[PDB]
Protein backbone atom coordinates (compact mmCIF):
# COMPACT_ATOMS: atom_id res chain seq x y z
CA UNK A 1 0.00 0.00 0.00
CA UNK A 2 0.89 3.69 -0.60
CA UNK A 3 2.84 5.19 2.72
CA UNK A 4 3.67 9.22 2.84
CA UNK A 5 4.77 9.94 6.18
CA UNK A 6 5.31 13.62 7.45
CA UNK A 7 7.39 14.98 9.58
CA UNK A 8 9.15 18.76 10.60
CA UNK A 9 6.41 20.86 12.04
CA UNK A 10 6.61 23.33 14.87
CA UNK A 11 6.59 26.30 16.36
CA UNK A 12 8.51 28.42 14.54
CA UNK A 13 9.08 32.54 15.27
CA UNK A 14 8.22 35.36 12.16
CA UNK A 15 10.76 35.37 9.67
CA UNK A 16 12.60 31.99 10.70
CA UNK A 17 12.96 29.10 8.84
CA UNK A 18 11.68 25.02 8.88
CA UNK A 19 12.34 21.98 7.04
CA UNK A 20 9.18 19.67 6.35
CA UNK A 21 9.72 15.83 5.33
CA UNK A 22 7.77 13.53 3.68
CA UNK A 23 8.96 9.68 3.70
CA UNK A 24 7.32 7.68 0.91
CA UNK A 25 7.13 3.85 0.69
CA UNK A 26 4.56 1.45 -1.83
CA UNK A 27 4.85 3.21 -5.20
CA UNK A 28 8.08 3.73 -7.78
CA UNK A 29 9.23 7.03 -5.91
CA UNK A 30 11.52 8.61 -8.35
CA UNK A 31 8.22 8.08 -11.38
CA UNK A 32 6.11 10.49 -8.88
CA UNK A 33 5.40 13.97 -9.39
CA UNK A 34 4.48 15.38 -6.02
CA UNK A 35 2.46 18.22 -5.07
CA UNK A 36 2.53 20.05 -1.21
CA UNK A 37 -1.18 21.32 0.00
CA UNK A 38 -1.53 23.53 3.26
CA UNK A 39 -4.38 23.80 5.19
CA UNK A 40 -5.15 26.43 7.78
CA UNK A 41 -6.82 25.59 10.97
CA UNK A 42 -10.56 26.14 10.37
CA UNK A 43 -10.17 27.06 6.87
CA UNK A 44 -9.79 25.39 3.50
CA UNK A 45 -7.49 23.17 1.12
CA UNK A 46 -4.52 25.34 -0.87
CA UNK A 47 -2.17 24.69 -3.10
CA UNK A 48 1.57 25.19 -1.99
CA UNK A 49 3.46 23.85 -4.85
CA UNK A 50 4.94 21.24 -7.19
CA UNK A 51 7.95 19.36 -8.19
CA UNK A 52 7.97 17.34 -11.42
CA UNK A 53 10.19 14.34 -11.97
CA UNK A 54 13.94 14.40 -12.99
CA UNK A 55 13.09 13.05 -16.49
CA UNK A 56 10.32 15.89 -16.54
CA UNK A 57 13.17 18.49 -15.81
CA UNK A 58 12.53 18.25 -11.88
CA UNK A 59 10.96 21.26 -12.64
CA UNK A 60 9.13 23.35 -8.92
CA UNK A 61 6.46 25.80 -9.12
CA UNK A 62 4.56 27.30 -6.28
CA UNK A 63 1.11 28.97 -5.63
CA UNK A 64 1.83 33.38 -5.39
CA UNK A 65 2.03 33.83 -2.17
CA UNK A 66 4.92 31.79 -1.04
CA UNK A 67 7.22 32.18 -4.18
CA UNK A 68 10.10 32.69 -3.45
CA UNK A 69 9.95 31.80 0.33
CA UNK A 70 9.31 27.98 0.20
CA UNK A 71 11.46 25.41 -2.20
CA UNK A 72 10.52 21.79 -3.39
CA UNK A 73 13.29 19.10 -3.40
CA UNK A 74 13.08 15.84 -3.72
CA UNK A 75 15.71 12.93 -2.93
CA UNK A 76 15.51 10.06 -4.94
CA UNK A 77 17.45 8.09 -3.13
CA UNK A 78 15.66 7.74 0.62
CA UNK A 79 12.38 8.38 -1.36
CA UNK A 80 11.95 11.38 0.41
CA UNK A 81 9.92 14.82 -0.45
CA UNK A 82 10.62 17.93 1.25
CA UNK A 83 9.63 21.47 1.44
CA UNK A 84 12.35 24.38 2.71
CA UNK A 85 9.95 27.28 4.33
CA UNK A 86 12.25 30.65 4.68
CA UNK A 87 11.05 34.13 5.60
CA UNK A 88 7.70 32.47 7.46
CA UNK A 89 4.92 34.46 8.01
CA UNK A 90 1.97 34.23 10.37
CA UNK A 91 -0.24 33.57 7.49
CA UNK A 92 1.51 30.68 6.72
CA UNK A 93 0.32 28.73 10.47
CA UNK A 94 -1.31 25.54 8.95
CA UNK A 95 -1.38 21.56 8.50
CA UNK A 96 0.77 20.75 5.31
CA UNK A 97 0.09 17.75 3.10
CA UNK A 98 2.58 16.07 0.46
CA UNK A 99 0.39 14.39 -1.79
CA UNK A 100 0.80 11.96 -5.09
CA UNK A 101 -1.16 10.99 -7.36
CA UNK A 102 1.19 12.97 -14.40
CA UNK A 103 -2.19 14.43 -14.64
CA UNK A 104 -2.88 15.54 -10.80
CA UNK A 105 -5.97 14.05 -9.30
CA UNK A 106 -4.44 13.70 -5.58
CA UNK A 107 -4.94 9.95 -4.71
CA UNK A 108 -2.42 9.84 -1.97
CA UNK A 109 -1.72 12.24 0.89
CA UNK A 110 0.50 12.21 3.93
CA UNK A 111 -0.78 12.51 7.39
CA UNK A 112 -0.06 16.04 7.90
CA UNK A 113 2.40 18.29 9.66
CA UNK A 114 1.29 21.63 11.83
CA UNK A 115 3.35 24.56 11.26
CA UNK A 116 3.32 27.73 13.52
CA UNK A 117 4.44 30.92 13.06
CA UNK A 118 4.21 33.12 16.37
CA UNK A 119 6.61 35.21 18.38
CA UNK A 120 5.18 33.73 21.70
CA UNK A 121 7.29 31.63 23.77
CA UNK A 122 6.20 27.64 24.03
CA UNK A 123 4.93 26.76 26.95
CA UNK A 124 3.66 23.36 28.80
CA UNK A 125 0.40 22.59 30.45
CA UNK A 126 -0.56 22.49 33.91
CA UNK A 127 -3.09 18.69 34.14
CA UNK A 128 -5.58 18.51 36.44
CA UNK A 129 -7.83 15.86 37.30
CA UNK A 130 -12.04 16.26 36.66
CA UNK A 131 -12.76 14.01 39.20
CA UNK A 132 -15.91 11.69 39.37
CA UNK A 133 -18.61 11.74 41.79
CA UNK A 134 -22.19 11.48 42.60
CA UNK A 135 -22.50 14.69 40.23
CA UNK A 136 -20.96 12.78 36.94
CA UNK A 137 -22.98 9.50 36.85
CA UNK A 138 -26.21 8.47 35.30
CA UNK A 139 -27.68 5.47 34.13
CA UNK A 140 -24.85 3.33 35.35
CA UNK A 141 -22.49 5.25 33.67
CA UNK A 142 -19.83 8.06 35.28
CA UNK A 143 -17.81 10.20 33.59
CA UNK A 144 -14.09 11.58 34.77
CA UNK A 145 -11.62 13.40 32.56
CA UNK A 146 -8.66 15.84 32.77
CA UNK A 147 -8.26 19.48 32.41
CA UNK A 148 -5.23 20.60 30.43
CA UNK A 149 -4.45 24.34 31.31
CA UNK A 150 -2.63 27.42 29.85
CA UNK A 151 0.09 26.08 27.04
CA UNK A 152 1.44 27.37 23.79
CA UNK A 153 1.13 26.09 20.92
CA UNK A 154 -1.03 23.55 19.87
CA UNK A 155 -1.42 20.33 19.93
CA UNK A 156 -1.74 18.09 22.83
CA UNK A 157 -2.36 14.35 22.96
CA UNK A 158 -4.37 13.32 25.71
CA UNK A 159 -4.11 9.54 26.13
CA UNK A 160 -6.29 7.44 29.17
CA UNK A 161 -4.10 4.13 30.61
CA UNK A 162 -1.61 4.47 28.31
CA UNK A 163 -3.64 4.62 25.50
CA UNK A 164 -5.42 1.13 26.72
CA UNK A 165 -8.80 3.04 27.11
CA UNK A 166 -10.40 4.70 23.70
CA UNK A 167 -13.77 3.86 23.99
CA UNK A 168 -16.12 6.73 25.36
CA UNK A 169 -13.47 9.49 24.91
CA UNK A 170 -14.37 12.73 24.27
CA UNK A 171 -11.20 15.11 24.00
CA UNK A 172 -12.61 19.01 23.17
CA UNK A 173 -11.34 21.55 21.08
CA UNK A 174 -9.03 23.72 23.13
CA UNK A 175 -10.05 26.84 23.61
CA UNK A 176 -7.98 30.58 23.22
CA UNK A 177 -7.89 32.62 26.81
CA UNK A 178 -7.41 36.15 27.16
CA UNK A 179 -3.74 35.38 28.05
CA UNK A 180 -3.36 33.92 24.49
CA UNK A 181 -2.71 30.03 25.98
CA UNK A 182 -4.86 27.38 25.19
CA UNK A 183 -7.29 24.85 27.36
CA UNK A 184 -8.65 21.89 26.80
CA UNK A 185 -10.70 18.97 28.28
CA UNK A 186 -10.44 14.96 28.23
CA UNK A 187 -13.53 13.06 29.36
CA UNK A 188 -14.74 9.41 29.18
CA UNK A 189 -17.46 7.63 30.40
CA UNK A 190 -17.18 4.37 31.85
CA UNK A 191 -19.51 1.95 33.80
CA UNK A 192 -19.76 3.13 37.25
CA UNK A 193 -18.61 -0.04 38.43
CA UNK A 194 -15.02 -0.02 36.85
CA UNK A 195 -14.65 3.30 39.41
CA UNK A 196 -14.70 0.80 42.36
CA UNK A 197 -11.46 -1.39 40.53
CA UNK A 198 -9.39 0.11 37.24
CA UNK A 199 -6.79 3.06 38.05
CA UNK A 200 -7.68 5.82 35.53
CA UNK A 201 -5.24 7.76 34.72
CA UNK A 202 -4.88 10.46 31.97
CA UNK A 203 -1.61 10.66 29.54
CA UNK A 204 -1.12 14.29 28.67
CA UNK A 205 2.04 15.13 26.17
CA UNK A 206 2.53 18.45 24.95
CA UNK A 207 5.99 17.80 22.55
CA UNK A 208 6.24 21.27 21.61
CA UNK A 209 7.61 22.41 25.48
CA UNK A 210 8.95 18.55 25.83
CA UNK A 211 6.00 18.33 28.77
CA UNK A 212 5.11 15.03 29.65
CA UNK A 213 2.49 14.70 32.66
CA UNK A 214 0.37 11.60 34.43
CA UNK A 215 -2.13 12.75 36.69
CA UNK A 216 -4.42 9.93 37.82
CA UNK A 217 -8.27 10.66 38.44
CA UNK A 218 -9.93 9.63 41.36
CA UNK A 219 -13.87 9.64 42.85
CA UNK A 220 -14.35 12.39 45.47
CA UNK B 1 -7.17 31.02 -12.11
CA UNK B 2 -10.37 29.13 -12.05
CA UNK B 3 -12.41 29.75 -8.57
CA UNK B 4 -14.36 26.73 -7.56
CA UNK B 5 -17.29 28.02 -5.13
CA UNK B 6 -19.31 25.33 -3.12
CA UNK B 7 -22.83 25.59 -1.76
CA UNK B 8 -24.50 24.92 0.63
CA UNK B 9 -22.00 25.61 3.45
CA UNK B 10 -23.77 22.48 5.42
CA UNK B 11 -26.44 19.87 4.48
CA UNK B 12 -28.01 17.94 7.24
CA UNK B 13 -30.19 14.92 6.14
CA UNK B 14 -31.60 12.05 7.61
CA UNK B 15 -29.76 8.59 7.87
CA UNK B 16 -30.33 6.71 4.41
CA UNK B 17 -31.86 10.05 2.59
CA UNK B 18 -29.76 11.46 -0.24
CA UNK B 19 -27.81 14.00 0.03
CA UNK B 20 -26.48 16.49 -2.90
CA UNK B 21 -23.59 19.03 -2.46
CA UNK B 22 -22.99 21.53 -5.27
CA UNK B 23 -19.78 22.99 -7.25
CA UNK B 24 -19.22 25.76 -9.86
CA UNK B 25 -16.25 26.54 -11.77
CA UNK B 26 -15.77 30.20 -12.80
CA UNK B 27 -14.82 28.95 -16.37
CA UNK B 28 -15.27 25.43 -18.21
CA UNK B 29 -13.10 22.15 -17.51
CA UNK B 30 -14.28 19.96 -19.73
CA UNK B 31 -12.05 19.11 -22.44
CA UNK B 32 -13.50 18.85 -26.27
CA UNK B 33 -10.35 16.61 -27.03
CA UNK B 34 -11.44 13.72 -25.11
CA UNK B 35 -14.63 14.45 -23.73
CA UNK B 36 -13.61 14.67 -19.62
CA UNK B 37 -14.38 17.19 -17.33
CA UNK B 38 -11.64 17.87 -15.03
CA UNK B 39 -13.17 17.98 -11.68
CA UNK B 40 -12.30 15.64 -8.54
CA UNK B 41 -14.35 15.50 -5.82
CA UNK B 42 -12.93 14.62 -2.00
CA UNK B 43 -13.90 14.29 1.45
CA UNK B 44 -12.35 15.07 4.91
CA UNK B 45 -13.11 13.96 8.50
CA UNK B 46 -11.53 15.41 11.23
CA UNK B 47 -8.09 14.96 12.54
CA UNK B 48 -7.45 13.03 8.66
CA UNK B 49 -6.38 14.30 4.82
CA UNK B 50 -8.83 14.85 2.47
CA UNK B 51 -9.85 11.28 0.59
CA UNK B 52 -10.26 11.39 -3.41
CA UNK B 53 -13.45 9.96 -3.91
CA UNK B 54 -14.51 10.92 -7.71
CA UNK B 55 -12.44 12.26 -10.79
CA UNK B 56 -13.75 12.96 -14.22
CA UNK B 57 -17.10 14.41 -12.75
CA UNK B 58 -18.15 11.12 -12.38
CA UNK B 59 -15.38 8.44 -12.25
CA UNK B 60 -15.74 7.02 -8.90
CA UNK B 61 -12.27 6.39 -6.98
CA UNK B 62 -11.09 2.14 -6.11
CA UNK B 63 -12.66 1.11 -2.73
CA UNK B 64 -15.02 4.04 -2.75
CA UNK B 65 -18.80 2.97 -1.74
CA UNK B 66 -21.45 2.75 -4.49
CA UNK B 67 -23.50 5.51 -2.33
CA UNK B 68 -21.12 7.95 -3.91
CA UNK B 69 -21.51 9.14 -7.35
CA UNK B 70 -20.78 12.51 -9.42
CA UNK B 71 -22.38 14.47 -12.03
CA UNK B 72 -23.00 17.42 -14.32
CA UNK B 73 -20.42 18.89 -16.85
CA UNK B 74 -18.96 22.16 -17.49
CA UNK B 75 -19.10 24.97 -15.47
CA UNK B 76 -22.03 23.00 -12.62
CA UNK B 77 -21.14 19.85 -10.76
CA UNK B 78 -22.79 17.82 -8.00
CA UNK B 79 -22.01 14.87 -5.91
CA UNK B 80 -24.54 12.82 -4.13
CA UNK B 81 -24.75 10.62 -1.54
CA UNK B 82 -27.45 8.74 -2.42
CA UNK B 83 -28.14 6.67 0.93
CA UNK B 84 -26.26 8.66 3.71
CA UNK B 85 -24.91 6.93 6.73
CA UNK B 86 -23.45 8.31 9.74
CA UNK B 87 -20.03 7.56 9.44
CA UNK B 88 -20.46 10.14 6.35
CA UNK B 89 -20.23 12.94 8.11
CA UNK B 90 -17.37 15.26 6.70
CA UNK B 91 -16.08 18.15 4.65
CA UNK B 92 -16.53 17.05 1.11
CA UNK B 93 -14.24 19.37 -1.83
CA UNK B 94 -14.36 19.53 -4.95
CA UNK B 95 -11.35 20.92 -7.04
CA UNK B 96 -10.56 21.43 -10.65
CA UNK B 97 -7.21 20.11 -12.28
CA UNK B 98 -7.84 21.60 -15.89
CA UNK B 99 -5.60 24.53 -15.25
CA UNK B 100 -2.95 23.71 -13.35
CA UNK B 101 -1.12 25.96 -11.73
CA UNK B 102 -2.74 26.69 -9.75
CA UNK B 103 -4.56 23.62 -8.59
CA UNK B 104 -8.27 24.95 -7.10
CA UNK B 105 -10.64 23.70 -4.29
CA UNK B 106 -13.82 24.75 -3.38
CA UNK B 107 -14.66 25.92 0.10
CA UNK B 108 -16.56 22.76 1.24
CA UNK B 109 -19.79 21.88 2.18
CA UNK B 110 -20.21 20.42 5.69
CA UNK B 111 -22.41 16.90 5.98
CA UNK B 112 -24.22 16.49 9.18
CA UNK B 113 -26.85 14.03 10.16
CA UNK B 114 -29.82 14.90 11.40
CA UNK B 115 -31.56 12.70 13.87
CA UNK B 116 -34.07 12.97 16.42
CA UNK B 117 -33.67 15.11 19.42
CA UNK B 118 -31.57 13.93 22.10
CA UNK B 119 -31.43 16.13 25.44
CA UNK B 120 -28.12 16.14 26.68
CA UNK B 121 -26.85 14.40 30.41
CA UNK B 122 -25.32 17.29 32.53
CA UNK B 123 -22.82 17.16 34.74
CA UNK B 124 -20.34 18.93 37.07
CA UNK B 125 -16.72 18.81 37.77
CA UNK B 126 -15.07 20.91 40.83
CA UNK B 127 -12.07 22.05 40.95
CA UNK B 128 -9.21 19.99 42.20
CA UNK B 129 -7.22 21.05 45.37
CA UNK B 130 -4.02 20.37 43.58
CA UNK B 131 -5.07 23.73 41.02
CA UNK B 132 -6.40 25.88 43.98
CA UNK B 133 -3.40 25.74 45.48
CA UNK B 134 -1.90 27.90 42.36
CA UNK B 135 -4.54 31.13 42.70
CA UNK B 136 -7.46 29.90 40.37
CA UNK B 137 -10.35 27.41 40.59
CA UNK B 138 -11.83 26.15 37.11
CA UNK B 139 -15.61 24.44 37.30
CA UNK B 140 -16.37 22.12 34.58
CA UNK B 141 -19.60 21.51 33.38
CA UNK B 142 -20.11 18.38 31.02
CA UNK B 143 -23.10 17.93 28.49
CA UNK B 144 -22.60 14.79 27.15
CA UNK B 145 -24.67 13.26 23.58
CA UNK B 146 -26.81 15.37 22.88
CA UNK B 147 -28.52 16.32 19.48
CA UNK B 148 -28.96 19.71 17.77
CA UNK B 149 -25.59 21.19 18.34
CA UNK B 150 -27.35 24.17 19.96
CA UNK B 151 -27.47 24.32 23.55
CA UNK B 152 -26.88 27.52 26.12
CA UNK B 153 -25.08 26.88 29.61
CA UNK B 154 -25.61 29.46 32.64
CA UNK B 155 -22.99 29.54 35.20
CA UNK B 156 -24.70 30.70 38.91
CA UNK B 157 -22.85 31.46 41.87
CA UNK B 158 -24.75 31.18 44.90
CA UNK B 159 -27.62 32.05 42.21
CA UNK B 160 -26.19 35.12 40.70
CA UNK B 161 -26.27 34.86 36.88
CA UNK B 162 -22.51 34.64 35.83
CA UNK B 163 -21.06 36.44 32.54
CA UNK B 164 -17.22 36.98 30.93
CA UNK B 165 -15.85 34.31 32.84
CA UNK B 166 -16.43 30.71 30.83
CA UNK B 167 -15.52 29.37 27.64
CA UNK B 168 -16.72 26.40 26.02
CA UNK B 169 -16.71 24.00 22.99
CA UNK B 170 -18.12 21.32 21.08
CA UNK B 171 -17.48 18.01 19.50
CA UNK B 172 -17.80 17.10 15.75
CA UNK B 173 -20.81 15.21 15.05
CA UNK B 174 -20.13 11.74 16.36
CA UNK B 175 -19.60 9.47 13.28
CA UNK B 176 -21.65 6.77 15.29
CA UNK B 177 -24.21 7.96 16.88
CA UNK B 178 -24.88 11.38 15.42
CA UNK B 179 -24.66 13.41 18.82
CA UNK B 180 -22.25 16.27 20.16
CA UNK B 181 -20.87 16.80 23.74
CA UNK B 182 -20.06 20.24 25.04
CA UNK B 183 -17.74 21.56 27.72
CA UNK B 184 -18.17 24.49 29.45
CA UNK B 185 -15.76 25.83 31.97
CA UNK B 186 -16.23 29.03 34.70
CA UNK B 187 -12.85 30.39 35.70
CA UNK B 188 -12.53 32.40 38.78
CA UNK B 189 -10.13 33.45 41.30
CA UNK B 190 -8.86 31.13 44.60
CA UNK B 191 -10.32 33.63 46.34
CA UNK B 192 -13.91 34.35 45.05
CA UNK B 193 -14.47 30.66 44.86
CA UNK B 194 -13.59 30.53 48.46
CA UNK B 195 -16.19 33.16 49.46
CA UNK B 196 -19.06 31.36 47.71
CA UNK B 197 -23.08 26.99 45.81
CA UNK B 198 -22.00 26.45 41.97
CA UNK B 199 -24.29 25.86 39.44
CA UNK B 200 -24.60 24.90 35.63
CA UNK B 201 -27.76 25.78 34.04
CA UNK B 202 -28.51 23.93 30.90
CA UNK B 203 -31.07 25.04 28.21
CA UNK B 204 -31.57 22.52 25.09
CA UNK B 205 -34.32 21.76 22.74
CA UNK B 206 -34.60 18.14 24.00
CA UNK B 207 -35.48 19.24 27.59
CA UNK B 208 -39.01 20.62 28.25
CA UNK B 209 -37.30 23.28 30.96
CA UNK B 210 -33.54 24.59 31.42
CA UNK B 211 -31.34 21.59 34.05
CA UNK B 212 -29.57 22.82 36.52
CA UNK B 213 -26.37 20.82 38.00
CA UNK B 214 -24.70 21.94 40.85
CA UNK B 215 -22.92 21.39 44.25
CA UNK B 216 -21.94 22.70 47.61
CA UNK B 217 -18.28 24.07 47.90
CA UNK B 218 -18.63 22.88 51.55
CA UNK B 219 -19.62 19.61 50.75
CA UNK B 220 -17.23 19.64 47.16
Amino acid sequence: EVQLVESGGGLVKPGGSLRLSCAASGFTFSNAWFNWVRQAPGKGLEWVGRIKTNTDGGTTDYAAPVKGRFTISRDDSKNTLYLQMNSLKTEDTAVYYCTTGHITILDYWGQGTLVTVSSASTKGPSVFPLAPSSKSTSGGTAALGCLVKDYFPEPVTVSWNSGALTSGVHTFPAVLQSSGLYSLSSVVTVPSSSLGTQTYICNVNHKPSNTKVDKKVEPK
Amino acid sequence: DIVMTQSPDSLAVSLGERATINCKSSQSVLYSSNNKNYLAWYQQKPGQPPKLLIYWASTRESGVPDRFSGSGSGTDFTLTISSLQAEDVAVYYCQQYYRTPPLTFGGGTKVEIKRTVAAPSVFIFPPSDEQLKSGTASVVCLLNNFYPREAKVQWKVDNALQSGNSQESVTEQDSKDSTYSLSSTLTLSKADYEKHVYACEVTHQGLSSPVTKSFNRGEC
